[PDB]
């Protein structure tokens, strides 16, 4: 009947099918840590923005659109510029080992509708209603419930 | 009345001005751009007819060295033959020596011209075209492209359009790059 | 009758002509290492991409197409730029070859339909059907079989 | 009628404008 | 008939347009 207690009983006794409509609604709302103020974020190396990106050329896009029997699509100036500046200072210590780890965490967050440095609870539309998940509590057993069982019928 | 001038000078405008714009696109893109395409296909025939006999022949061997008994695309040869023809046009304007008199000077000139002409154009090489022309220069196995079966085609009076992959005889297997690259990996591993 | 055992008998007793259609189909399919997850690749120095490459100029291509009694085809700016940076930040780090061996390995892989850093099993169309080969098991005696004997007739 | 103007001013366009473009290429690339 | 317009407006084009291009080169390179 309370938001926090039901997920402690999901492993023990009761399943997900027997919850109330007001209990499924409450378990998909965010916790009490949401609305609690915490103004601090760290590790501002996000894979969302590309530093190599540039404007639409509007002359190359005209040239690539006419199919022009060409041999290269992109501009390759800013993406060779980033390769050169990586090799200049990449040699102070170049194997920095986090290219895997900083990558697969942020990719899995983008499947949950979570931004990359976002430490809080994030919504994603499952069926007809939203489910607020985070990095910490992924609510994966609810997403299995509201996708499988809620194909034909409606729940709020 | 003054309505007839509004009837006549309007129909003078609505007929003369669209058709003057449609003929402009029929002329520039339907006549002039195919016409300019024809003469510059002719200019490789009035001049340059002696090199393209040796050029298309050295390209038929080169496609066999790049690919090596896999299905070649008949359509994007034409994209890459134009770059290979522009390599030989660029070399033969730089040589006082004749092509028939000293042929390997051109193979060192043409292959290195398209070792770089492919490198400045082809970004991704899934078939490794720049990479294989690197090793044909670096291992000097292009000396088999000028041999006693191969000097007979380049002397003969065949236009370069007549030269097919059937007219060029195949290199022996010990001469090609594929066995060279296999025998290398056997020795080094 | 099993995929793994037949290639141990190919040297000993039986040839390639006496296999079943379902045995030739099974021996050309990939092994059990395919579908097994292994997310790691190394040595990202591929000869597939050229760092010296640039866009179609569309004014030079207009000029080279008219046959123009010219003396040079390519642009030679980015390919002299790569020659200069090789002599300066490379001569400190002294010479490197990259052809004594890494070139000929990647060339032989491109004759088998394998990408350059690709450590797994790769298809190539031989006749009418596909044969999955890798760096490790080249399946060269099958390619001799399905090219020579399968000229006129059909096998799956 | 008004169809003769559509007959005349069209043939005025379809004859004067292509020939003005062909002579331009004969002059610039063949004479000049 | 409509063939006289094809006779007249063509000769109007084949005479006015080459001479307008030849005088342009006589003016710019020979006078100006």
């Amino acid at each position: 009947s309370v938001k926090d207690i039901k997920k402690l009983i999901e492993e023990g006794i009761l399943d997900y099918e027997d919850l109330t409509e007001n209990e499924l609604r409450k378990l998909a709302k965010p916790d009490d840590n949401f609305y609690e103020l915490s103004p601090y974020a760290s590790d501002e190396k996000d894979l969302s923005l590309n530093e190599t990106s540039g404007l639409t050329n509007e002359q190359l896009k005209n040239f690539l659109g006419q199919n022009g029997t060409y041999h290269m699509s992109y501009d390759s100036k800013s993406i060779d510029y980033a390769k050169q500046k990586k090799s200049e200072k990449k040699e102070d210590q170049q194997e920095d080992d986090d290219g895997f780890y900083d990558a697969y965490k942020q990719i899995k967050n983008s499947y949950d509708g979570i931004p990359n440095n976002f430490n809080h609870e994030a919504p994603q539309l499952i069926g007809n209603n939203y489910v607020f998940t985070s990095i910490y509590d992924t609510k994966e057993n609810l997403i299995k419930f509201l996708k499988k069982n809620s194909e034909y019928d409606l729940y709020d | 009345g003054y309505g007839d001038l509004a009837a006549t000078s309007a129909l003078t405008t609505v007929i003369k001005d669209p058709i003057s714009l449609t003929i402009k696109d029929i002329y520039e893109h339907g006549v002039k751009n195919p016409f300019t395409k024809i003469i510059h296909k002719l200019k490789k025939f009035i001049r340059y007819r002696k090199v393209l006999r040796w050029s298309r022949m050295w390209w038929v061997l080169l496609v066999r060295e790049i690919v090596g008994d896999n299905t070649i695309e008949k359509k994007t040869e034409k994209a890459l033959r134009e770059i290979w023809d522009q390599c030989t046009i660029a070399v033969y304007n730089n040589t006082l020596n004749a092509v028939e008199s000293k042929p390997l000077l051109f193979l060192h000139g043409i292959l290195n011209e398209c070792r770089n002409n492919f490198a400045t154009k082809l970004r991704q090489d899934p078939s490794l075209i720049v990479a294989k022309i690197d090793q044909i220069i670096k291992s000097q196995i292009y000396r088999f492209w000028v041999s006693e079966p191969y000097l007979k085609i380049g002397r003969s009076h065949t236009l370069y359009t007549h030269i097919t992959p059937d007219a060029v005889p195949q290199l022996p297997k010990e001469c090609t790059l594929k066995h060279l690259s296999s025998y290398m990996e056997e020795k080094l591993k």
